[PDB]
């Protein structure tokens, strides 16, 4: 009758999962940001267009 | 409470608004609901740049900037549903963080 | 009685959002990665420390 | 079908097995179910390491992985519901992808 709790149950099994991923990736990134905030000092070309993706939107 | 609240700080032109498939370029900086700044595109000295209805932003922003026109500094009053919720930003923005932008809509590309 | 179809199409909102998410750090990621791999050929011992971000566990 | 399958390429020691909390070291190669190679630790010249238990992996190498002794070289066989399922890993990992990888359990940290 009510088996929606099963799709319920499913779903929130997708939730932890897929946060888990995602606060995975995101600490990453921010690490590779401090990273380069450790050598924002460098006038590094490469080092810069980092920071542009960081803060870009993956339109552009 | 409200998704995102606009308040004006300085009026733009009242003319040209933002349309669906523009990118809209901005100078923000963003502070928790007790004041503590924690970004701004005038730090890394750029824009930044979206384009609105591809879904890039948090809703608060795609709402917010919609409604100002070019030349506006607005202030953005976010709430939780419409920024980063339940889960937070991890480290940066707390759960359930309300968040305020002050924001320029420089020009539309 | 059967309200759990509200709770399903609430979650089903949430992993749309939360895989959304995930996809766009990954892709920044991905071109960080890209990046390296048009400068591995600069033995740069900045770069040489993203790549090995980009492949950690946050654990190390 | 079978969410990790673990076959022995050479055999380990046979004794020292993965414990919760211990550091795997590893060396892979993982390729498609068609045998497309799309990563291998030996080209980024360093062994991977994870720590079991803490969930950092997909379950089809928490699971794997833990069936090996120190010296082993396993084919791992992955069902997609243990490695990235429905969505895949955008423009590499196809929805609903089988993965093969070709694992060696160096030592436990
Ligand atoms: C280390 C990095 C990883 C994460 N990162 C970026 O990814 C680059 O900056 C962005 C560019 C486009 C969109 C995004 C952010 C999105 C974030 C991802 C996302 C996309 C869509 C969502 O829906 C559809 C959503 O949730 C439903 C979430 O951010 C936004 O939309 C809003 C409105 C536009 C301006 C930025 N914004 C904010 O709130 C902020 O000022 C920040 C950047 C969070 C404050 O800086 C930080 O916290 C830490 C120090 N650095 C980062 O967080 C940067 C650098
Ligand atoms: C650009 C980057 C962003 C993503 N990235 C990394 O993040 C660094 O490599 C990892 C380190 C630890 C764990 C992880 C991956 C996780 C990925 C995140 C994750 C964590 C946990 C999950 O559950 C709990 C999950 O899903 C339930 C997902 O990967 C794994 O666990 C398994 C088993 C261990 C060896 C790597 N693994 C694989 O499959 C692979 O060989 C790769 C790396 C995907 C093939 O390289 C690619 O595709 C593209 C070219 N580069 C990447 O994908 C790299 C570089």
């Amino acid at each position: 009758a009510a088996e929606l709790m099963q799709q319920v149950n499913v779903l929130k099994l997708t939730v932890e999962d897929l946060e888990k991923e995602r606060d995975f990736y995101f600490g990453k990134l921010r690490n590779i940001e401090l990273i380069c905030q450790e050598n924002e000092g460098e006038n590094d070309p490469v080092l810069q267009r980092i920071v542009d993706i960081l803060y870009a939107t993956d339109e552009g | 409470s409200m998704g995102v609240q606009v308040e004006t700080i300085s009026p733009g032109d009242g003319r040209t608004f933002p349309k669906r498939g523009q990118t809209c370029v901005v100078h923000y900086t963003g502070m928790l609901e007790d004041g503590k700044k924690f970004d701004s595109s005038r730090d890394r000295n750029k824009p930044f740049k979206f384009m609105l209805g591809k879904q890039e932003v948090i809703r608060g922003w795609e709402e917010g900037v919609a409604q100002m026109s070019v030349g506006q500094r607005a202030k953005l009053t976010i709430s939780p549903d419409y920024a980063y919720g339940a889960t937070g930003h991890p480290g940066i923005i707390p759960p359930h963080a309300t968040l305020v932008f002050d924001v320029e809509l420089l020009k539309l590309e």
